[PDB]
């Protein structure tokens, strides 16, 4: 028995064209421990992505926060794309700046 | 501060 | 305000590809302080907080030296546990383990904890009296008669009541203007129709520390419960959290909803509506 993750794409602060800001992943709800997240820009995979040390909730979830720098545009389309031994594909959650 | 002290199941 | 100070440990053996990874890390309320990763480039603990950073040579070493014992006892408790559920040595698991204590603004003990978990489900917790157990199954009743007969309950009683608690006033006075600091959230209400008839009302809470908040929606003043789409609060990486709250609302009926925020860093609870 195993727990699919949850997922959340969202700005560190509310996003604003031109100025810098960091790009969110937030997986959480999850079991076993071994995920594979990658942020997207434009359909693909951002390279310098840094995320939190494997930690866990109340009910033994496992929660990770992955993050990046990015200076956001009105063009730019970014996104958060998630594997999980319970996902029988990847799973992509776009940022909407209203979420 | 850690507990120092060890327990097996 | 109250304060809590864990410790959470994750072991998840790997067969065939070496030897379990162990991870630990220490909170104090919803800040991360020192992290210790078995399969880092030289595993010690390391701090992740500014106040911990003055604990001298002798406080690392002993912390260090707790972690390396604790990720072999892990190691010998995965295979324990394969035995004690008749498993096969070939697949991965997973063992948890979470202690720590809960202090009142007095700095008095409210709760202390200490369980564990194998592949996610309880195994074994120590119970609010910290004298007594709550096994899971008969596997974990098998550790329950070990720890009884060893009388370890009073052992982590013992900790609970004077370590953690001791240390945990220690850090929250290093700490204080940090950790005895709450940031109230920034609120706001946005509003995105959905149709001819119905619109949405999202309720925003940003830059908030610590975690805990609560935010409703009423319609008339009586709470939608059981109509609200609630978030899991989540991290923005500046050590403040986020969360929204939304309802389905009649279009034209926007002025009818109120949402009510409650927050440590908010003197009174907060209400605000769609402001168009």
């Amino acid at each position: 028995i195993q727990r699919t993750p949850k997922i959340q794409v969202y700005s560190r602060h509310p996003a604003e064209n031109g100025k810098s800001n960091f790009l969110n992943c937030y997986v959480s709800g999850f079991h076993p421990s071994d995920i594979e997240v990658d942020l997207l820009k434009n359909g693909e995979r951002i390279e310098k992505v840094e995320h939190s040390d494997l930690s866990f909730s109340k009910d033994w979830s496992f929660y990770l926060l992955y993050y990046t720098e990015f200076t956001p545009t009105e063009k730019d389309e970014y996104a958060c794309r998630v594997n999980h031994v319970t996902l029988s594909q990847p799973k992509i959650v776009k940022w909407d700046r209203d979420m | 501060l850690r507990n120092q002290s060890v327990f097996n199941f | 305000g109250s304060h809590s100070m864990r410790y959470f440990h994750t072991s998840v053996s790997r067969p065939g590809r070496g030897e379990p990874r162990f991870i630990t890390v220490g909170y104090v309320d919803d800040t991360l302080f020192v992290r210790f990763d078995s399969d880092a480039a030289s595993p010690r603990e390391e701090p992740r907080a500014p106040w911990i950073e003055q604990e001298g040579p002798e406080y690392w070493d002993r912390e260090t030296q707790i972690c390396k014992a604790k990720a072999q006892t892990d190691r010998e408790d995965l295979r324990t546990l394969l035995r004690y559920y008749n498993q096969s040595e070939a697949g991965s698991h997973t063992l948890q383990n979470m202690y720590g204590c809960d202090v009142g603004p007095d700095g008095r003990l409210l709760r202390g904890y200490h369980q564990d978990a194998y592949d996610g489900k309880d195994y074994i917790a120590l119970n609010e009296d910290l004298s007594s157990w709550t096994a899971a199954d008969t596997a974990a009743q098998i550790t329950q008669r070990k720890w009884e007969a060893a009388r370890v309950a009073e052992q982590l009683r013992a900790y609970l009541e004077g370590e953690c608690v001791e240390w945990l006033r220690r850090y929250l006075e290093n700490g204080k203007e940090t950790l005895q600091r709450a940031d109230p959230p920034k609120t706001h209400v946005t509003h995105h129709p959905i149709s001819d008839h119905e619109a949405t009302l999202r309720c925003w809470a940003l830059g908030f520390y610590p975690a805990e908040i609560t935010l409703t929606w009423q319609r008339d003043g009586e709470d939608q419960t059981q109509d609200t789409e609630l978030v899991e609060t989540r991290p923005a990486g500046d050590r403040t959290f986020q969360k929204w709250a939304a309802v389905v609302v009649p279009s034209g009926e926007e002025q009818r909803y109120t949402c009510h925020v409650q927050h440590e860093g908010l003197p009174k609870p907060l209400t605000l509506r769609w402001e168009p």
